[PDB]
């Protein structure tokens, strides 16, 4: 098996290295791969070091020992993607791959999130079931805790979505939605997501009353 | 320690005809390209290359896309008196700036009779 770290991250402009380890350099040939999101792998490197025509001279690879290392020459926020390993082991006739490698660009100070909430559809009430969609927007860093009350704390009833660090500004925006029956929307009061983030002082409540 | 094996010492072919060139290894490992040569000096002219590169006249015997492939002999179409000399298979393995020359055969002498 091939094994890479989950995540490198590198200030604009700096030289980061991603190396995967497990393979064996006379027994191999390495390739380096650029994907987004769910959609087509980029080949950046193939043969070790050989970088196709079309892809950037920042990009470069070599390997050793039971290594194989992808270097980035000058990181640019459009540089923000998952980079892949991939290995062909002559031994076997297999084709392993690494788990992939994040690069998280720095670019960014921290930046708080704008956080915003928005309650059930009077649409959707009638279906029979009340969503409710806290939107924490264009922070720095990714990690944030999100915590929804009904004045309590209600656990398991939550599911989070985050972006990818945009290409542009290097943010993440994350939404948590909580689902509830309408029984149980209509028999209490107050809804809040409490945001708590590393460029926040102290913790942002956000709240709408149900009638109002 | 992989063995590259050029049965042929020497083939003789009339001109106009395809001649068969034999080369197999015992290994695939150390990773490498196969080359085929005309000359064994600094000279030497490239016939085939494993890597990249285009070569109209050379058909190989064997399909090299077989990841268990060990055949690397190839055919060399529409002979003449201008192709003859010694043809040698070559293994190299990766090297950092270039790949470096590993293992070749004992060559094959390659004759044409003329018209």
């Amino acid at each position: 098996e091939l094994t890479q770290p989950p995540s490198v991250s590198v200030s604009p402009g700096q030289t980061a290295r991603i190396t995967c380890s497990g393979g064996s350099y006379s027994s191999y040939y390495y390739a380096w791969y650029q994907q987004k999101p769910g959609q087509a792998p980029v080949t950046l490197i193939y043969s070790d070091d050989k970088r196709p025509s079309n892809i950037p001279e920042r990009f470069s690879g070599s390997s050793s020992g039971t290594t194989v290392t992808l270097t980035i020459t000058g990181v640019q926020a459009e540089d923000e993607a998952d980079y892949y390993c991939g290995g062909y082991d002559q031994s076997s006739y297999t084709n392993p791959f690494g788990g992939g490698t994040k690069l998280t660009v720095l670019g960014q100070p921290k930046a708080a999130p704008s956080v915003t909430l928005f309650p059930p559809s009077s649409e959707e009430l009638q279906a029979n079931k009340a969503t409710l969609v806290c939107l924490i927007s264009d922070f720095y860093p990714g990690a944030v805790t999100v915590a929804w009350k009904a004045d309590s704390s209600p656990v398991k009833a939550g599911v989070e979505t985050t972006t990818p660090s945009k290409q542009s500004n290097n943010k993440y925006a994350a939404s948590s939605y909580l689902s509830l029956t309408p029984e149980q929307w209509k028999s209490h009061r107050s809804y809040s997501c409490q945001v708590t983030h590393e460029g926040s002082t102290v913790e942002k409540t956000v709240a709408p009353t149900e009638c109002s | 320690e992989l063995q590259v094996i050029q049965p042929d010492k020497s083939v003789l072919v009339a001109a106009g005809e395809t001649a068969t060139l034999r080369c197999t290894a015992t290994s695939l490992i150390p990773v490498g390209p196969i080359q085929w040569f005309r000359g064994a000096g600094p000279g030497r002219e490239l016939i085939y290359n494993q890597k990249e590169g285009h070569f109209p006249r050379v058909t190989t015997v064997s399909d090299l896309t077989k990841r268990n492939n060990m055949d690397f002999s190839i055919r060399i179409g529409a002979i003449t008196p201008a192709d003859a000399g010694t043809y040698y298979c070559v293994k190299f393995r990766k090297g950092s700036p270039d790949d470096v020359e590993f293992k070749s055969g004992a060559g094959t002498e390659l004759s044409v009779r003329a018209k």
